[PDB]
């Protein structure tokens, strides 16, 4: 089966996450 | 409708039962138009670049998603109404706390402002969060005045796992959409033949997002 991460929309994976 | 009533009487049951929840006329036409101008301004001033993938392999990102995007924190000058949208989304999510599955939502992305520039651009079938990157809720605000999907396409079709029907979401003006980001909701953006704008924020589950950061920082 395909790696679905190769189709998934990019998000910054460190130090850009807004805390609610 | 207060956030409390929208959240508890609609978003929560809807998300827990269907995993896809639409709120029409979210901010009203006046705020909707202002957001649409801010987005046009970004577009016009060349802020958008090719939408990217979590894992880039041999094919171009453009083979997968035909949109161009920018990321907005909400405090940039000329983006304040997008910031109000983001706060309004945030407010809704905060009023859902502890009742959206067993998620504990502590944070989110910046806003992804995305434009499919017509021309048959779309997004192939995908899952927003297939491998546990922390995203638990996808939240999209549409701002396309005069959108006629039978002519301009651009339907978001979602295929909720185990359901007798798929969900066709027209990218209609002032429409807010929530759906679970994980593999329950594979979805696609069907080809668009006019300029289609949407603003996406993804909400993070605290525990899953912590594990994702751990895997990534030691990946
Ligand atoms: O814009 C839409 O309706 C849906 N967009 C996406 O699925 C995405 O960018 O991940
Ligand atoms: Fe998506």
């Amino acid at each position: 089966e395909l790696d679905l991460e190769t189709l998934a929309p990019y998000i910054p994976m460190d130090g850009e996450d807004f805390q609610l | 409708l207060p956030a409390l009533k929208l959240a508890l009487e609609y978003i929560v049951p809807c998300m827990n039962k269907h995993g896809i929840c639409v709120v029409d006329d979210f901010l009203g036409k006046e705020t909707g138009q202002q957001i649409g101008d801010e987005v046009r301004a970004l577009h016009d001033t060349g802020k958008f670049t090719d939408g990217q993938l979590v894992s880039q392999k041999s094919d171009s990102s453009k083979d997968i998603r035909g949109d161009k995007i920018t990321w907005i924190e909400g405090k940039e000058p000329g983006c304040e109404t997008i910031g109000l949208l983001m706060s309004s989304m945030d407010d809704l999510i905060r009023h859902c706390n502890g009742k959206l599955g067993s998620y504990k939502i502590n944070g989110r992305t910046k806003a992804m402002v995305a434009c499919y520039p017509g021309n048959g651009t779309g997004y192939v079938r995908h899952v927003d969060n297939p491998n546990g990157d922390g995203r638990c809720v996808t939240c999209i605000y549409y701002l396309n005045k005069d959108w006629d999907a039978k002519v301009s396409g651009g339907i978001l079709r979602i295929f909720p796992e185990g359901k007798a029907q798929f969900a066709d979401i027209e990218p209609k003006f002032d429409r807010l959409l929530f759906f679970w980001s994980d593999r329950r909701n594979p979805h696609e953006v069907q080809p668009a033949y006019a300029t289609r704008y949407a603003i996406t924020v993804w909400y993070f589950d605290a525990d899953e997002r912590a594990r994702a950061k751990v895997k990534y920082l030691t990946g």
